[PDB]
């Protein structure tokens, strides 16, 4: 989305698209983080909990 | 009476010497290890991300 066309003005026009997918994460020893598919890091152990 | 060895002696046989190979051990050789292959590279898209 962006602003309709005025003359002469600027406009600001925002865009929320949520987004999910499916991601294969990925660990290595010590197991104290985790990847994702996309190239993210995730510093939380695959197996914290409570 | 006269022992045995105090008449001269010459071997009747043809001598032939047989030497078993001796046991070799092979130790673990590598010109490169995994990790100095891994550590050629100039950079670490892994570490950098992080
Ligand atoms: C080995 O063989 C040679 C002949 O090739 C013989 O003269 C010798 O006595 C043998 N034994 C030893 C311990 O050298």
């Amino acid at each position: 989305y962006n602003p309709s066309r005025v003359e002469a003005f600027h406009r600001y026009g925002t865009t929320v698209n949520c987004i999910v997918e499916e991601v294969d994460a990925r660990s290595v020893y010590p197991y104290d983080e985790f990847v994702l598919a996309t190239g993210d890091f995730v510093y939380m152990s695959p197996f914290y909990g409570y | 009476q006269l022992s045995r060895a105090d008449i001269t002696t010459v071997s009747t046989f043809i001598d032939l010497n047989i030497t078993m190979l001796e046991d070799h051990e092979f130790v673990p050789l590598e010109v490169y290890t995994r990790h100095e292959i891994k550590d050629s590279g100039l950079l670490d898209y892994t570490e950098v991300q992080r």
